[PDB]
């Protein structure tokens, strides 16, 4: 009764019109306190992301062999209940797959049976008794794995991640502050991409993040190092073009960084930097800079070196004055300049044509020149500022900006 | 029951959709006319900024020690109550908040255990025992305050702002046609910088903004000030720069404007000012002279002096003539000369080279010379006039000015 009942108030309509996308611009449906899963859900065709979030115990049927683009299925403290026809396509269809569970007997042991899962997400808690690093033992038999989030608080990596890490391309841990145990034991994964270690709160870079050469993006969220001090090794890394080294306590950029030319994505945001050096703008490839939320005294001259920067952001940074070395590199797109003590910002912005966006709300900024009309990409959405100082421009090239902005 | 429905009701997917940014750049949750908190909303992590719109009878629980990212708190018209553990994150984590007291008892009285916050927004009304609201003078415990803004009709400033004069910094009050009165409690103002006062009947400058040694600002906005005779201890403001005194009734300026030369933004637009003296000029670091919509009968050429000047708004005057030493002056960069009596455009304008705009509008002008072209900054937009005066430049001028 349950059951029908939820196949009829749930019509098949309503949920066409739920429809919703994600960041990977995929198409969703989040189900939130449902009895089971309607078969008007399963009669969709088009879903590539079905959200089985709270479903108390539900019994998967066959008819999710309906759902021919299923690709991701995001079980969170839903134990699914499956069948052989189901498996079979879950099996031959399903790719991604990211479990949220709060106890071992959430977790279903079908999950490693799959072949064609790749994106493998864990969140709960992962350390008891007698089955430490025992029950995801199965992820051998699963060989396409390239993504494995752990966010399961974990004090050290499991070895059955190692043997999985032979074809695994991408592995992040989440352990909200506890100190993951390394010893080294990383240096198998040669496979390995992207390191994301989130809040693992290491506070030093261990040799096996610079010993592995796969990785091109490494993210150290919230990995709490005082001093930036491995960096020298990491030019081995040809493949190192993103090293996101924020939310940290890096007080001071040592020189040696100038080592690491192949740098593109810094995001070295949210910190307490004194000061970006000279010597930092020695690698002329970066291409996307954030120093956001940081204790900078100012922005020296050096950044007219990054020809191929797009978007600087320094906002809530200190910084008085805004150099005109900043304005003569012409690719930045989007300048996250709010919240600061600039004085003005010069007419030199008028050189920057690829500016789409530029935040100037807040700071001390006097007056905005007239030359911000001169930029073709820059529309009222992109000038985010507030409404006197907006108003402080003439009437016609506002009127200019409002026609290009409307359409 | 009630958290229940509330959960039920507004699913995240719903706050997804309500998310939005405010005035601040932080992400705000407008939440309007609602029948409490849900608990939906604290399980949102990323949000940087609370909107609570007459949702009252709400009492703050633990849970919001969920979304650590909070920096702005709107708590609008709303009676919210506490708990501990609440008190105890926004007194560490909130620091920008912004309130409605429509009623008194709409503003709570926990605002004032917290001691990170720094900005504060006192939007509402006052009655007449001012000096009562007990609510006001607990500010002491608040230690990063610095931004302050009541838009309220405060009669008299309470020892609230006395005790909190160490950290403060920024003043804005709209009286809305209240006299305010007793200002001793704005002479014990020692760190503060800023002072936007609106509408607070203010007939002469008191002696409390001269005991300000360290004012970075002053706005004496919708004050009466007929007369502008206490100049005299200005002087003592070094860090004034900021002198926005307009839609003001100022007669006539006297030669106490040579007290402070450190004055630079100079607002005295719809003033009551007859003929400037020759002694206004003489601060050559003033760059930001504003007299719009006056009626100014004609300028003096001691506007020679003023080198360092980058604006010089008289717009609407009744000004026809319009000495070349202002054309002499090349740092001008914004120049606002429209509406008033003048005759004909000045044919060597293109000596002004950072001339970034010129509001000359509504003037009677009769033919445009053809050396815009040597100026470097003036654009139809910046020369705005009307159309029968762009009408005018040689076809070679056009092509060369609409490729600039």
């Amino acid at each position: 009764l349950r059951q029908l009942n939820l196949n009829n108030e749930w019509t098949l309509d309503k949920l066409r019109q739920r429809l919703t996308k994600n960041a990977q611009d995929k198409l969703e449906l989040h189900l939130f306190m449902l009895s089971g899963i309607p078969d008007t859900v399963f009669d969709l065709v088009e879903l590539e992301v079905l959200k089985l979030e709270l479903i108390p115990d539900v019994t998967i049927p066959p008819s999710i062999a309906q759902l021919t683009g299923l690709k991701e299925l995001w079980l969170y403290h839903t134990a699914a209940k499956i069948e052989a026809p189901a498996l079979a396509f879950l099996r031959e269809n399903l790719r991604a797959l990211h479990i949220k569970f709060t106890d071992i007997k959430e977790i279903p042991l079908w999950i490693y049976s799959l072949k064609t899962l790749e994106e493998l997400h864990l969140t709960g808690n992962l350390s008891a008794e007698n089955n430490r690093y025992i029950v995801i033992d199965g992820l051998r038999e699963l060989k396409r794995l390239k993504v494995l989030r752990l966010k399961s608080n974990l004090s050290k990596l499991p070895q059955v991640v190692t043997d999985v890490g032979v074809h695994l391309q991408k592995l992040s841990i989440n352990n909200e502050g506890t100190k993951l145990i390394v010893l080294n034991s990383l240096k198998k994964m040669v496979n390995l991409t992207e390191l994301e270690l989130i809040r693992c709160d290491l506070e030093r870079i261990p040799h096996s993040i610079f010993s592995l050469h796969n990785l091109q993006e490494i993210d150290l969220k919230d990995n709490n190092l005082k001093t930036i001090e491995e960096i020298i090794s990491f030019q081995h890394l040809h493949r190192l073009t993103c090293l996101k080294l924020w939310y940290n306590h890096i007080a001071y950029i040592p020189i040696q960084i100038g080592n690491l030319t192949n740098l593109e994505r810094l995001y070295l945001n949210r910190n307490k930097i004194e000061k970006i050096p000279t010597q930092l703008f020695y690698c002329r490839k970066l291409r996307y800079l954030d120093l956001s939320h940081n204790n900078l005294t100012f922005l020296p001259a050096d950044i007219g070196l990054l020809q191929n920067l797009q978007n600087l952001a320094v906002t809530a940074n200190r910084i008085e004055a805004l150099p005109p070395e900043l304005f003569q590199c012409r690719k930045l797109r989007a300048l996250h300049l709010g919240n600061n003590v600039l004085q003005s910002l010069p007419s030199r912005v008028g050189e920057l044509t690829n500016l789409t966006q530029i935040e100037l709300r807040g700071n001390r900024l006097e007056c905005l020149p007239v030359e911000l009309g001169e930029c073709p990409l820059l529309k009222r959405s992109g000038l985010v500022v507030e409404e006197d100082l907006f108003s402080t421009l003439p009437p016609e090239v506002k009127e200019r900006l409002w026609r290009a902005d409307k359409e | 029951l009630k958290q229940l429905n509330l959960n039920n009701e507004w699913t995240p997917d719903k706050l997804r959709q309500k998310l939005q940014t405010n005035a601040h750049n932080r992400l705000e949750l407008p939440l309007i006319m609602l029948s409490g908190l849900p608990d939906t909303v604290f399980e949102i992590t990323e949000l940087q900024s609370l909107k609570l719109e007459i949702i009252k009878n709400v009492m703050i629980p633990a849970t919001i020690a969920q979304l650590d990212n909070l920096q702005e708190l709107c708590l609008h018209q709303c009676s919210v109550k506490i708990h501990s553990a609440a008190l105890s994150f926004l007194k560490e984590n909130l620091k920008v908040l912004s309130v409605k007291f429509d009623d008194m008892r709409e503003l709570p009285p926990w605002m004032y255990g917290l001691r990170n916050l720094e900005e504060l927004y006192l939007v509402g009304s006052l009655s007449h025992d001012i000096s009562k609201n007990v609510t006001l003078e607990s500010l002491r415990d608040l230690k990063s305050l610095k931004i302050l803004s009541i838009k309220s009709n405060v009669s008299k400033i309470p020892q609230a702002v006395v005790d909190v004069s160490s950290h403060l910094q920024k003043m804005c009050v709209h009286n809305d046609g209240t006299k305010l009165v007793m200002l001793n409690n704005l002479k014990k103002m020692t760190n503060l910088t800023e002072l936007e006062l609106v509408h607070c009947d203010l007939e002469r400058i008191p002696h409390a903004v001269f005991s300000l040694l360290s004012l970075q600002e002053l706005d004496l906005k919708e004050n009466n000030l007929k007369s502008i005779e206490e100049i005299v201890s200005f002087q003592h403001l070094r860090k004034l720069t900021v002198l926005k005194l307009w839609y003001n009734s100022i007669a006539y300026i006297p030669e106490h404007i040579k007290k402070l030369t450190s004055l630079e933004r100079l607002f005295f637009s719809h003033n009551k000012v007859e003929v400037l003296p020759s002694h206004l000029f003489l601060c050559n670091k003033i760059r930001y002279l504003d007299l719009s919509y006056n009626d100014i009968r004609f300028i003096p050429p001691e506007i020679g002096v003023l080198q360092s000047l980058q604006y010089f708004s008289i717009t609407c005057n009744k000004v026809e003539s319009l000495p070349d030493e202002l054309y002499f002056c090349k740092k001008l960069k914004t120049l606002k000369i429209g509406k008033n009596s003048l005759s004909v455009l000045s044919p060597k304008i293109g000596n002004l080279l950072f001339l970034s705009y010129l509001d000359i509008k509504g003037n009677h002008f009769e033919v445009l010379p053809p050396e815009l072209g040597d100026c470097r900054a003036l654009k139809r937009a910046g020369l705005v006039v009307e159309d029968a005066l762009f009408e005018t430049l040689p076809s070679d001028v056009r092509e060369q000015m609409k490729a600039d």
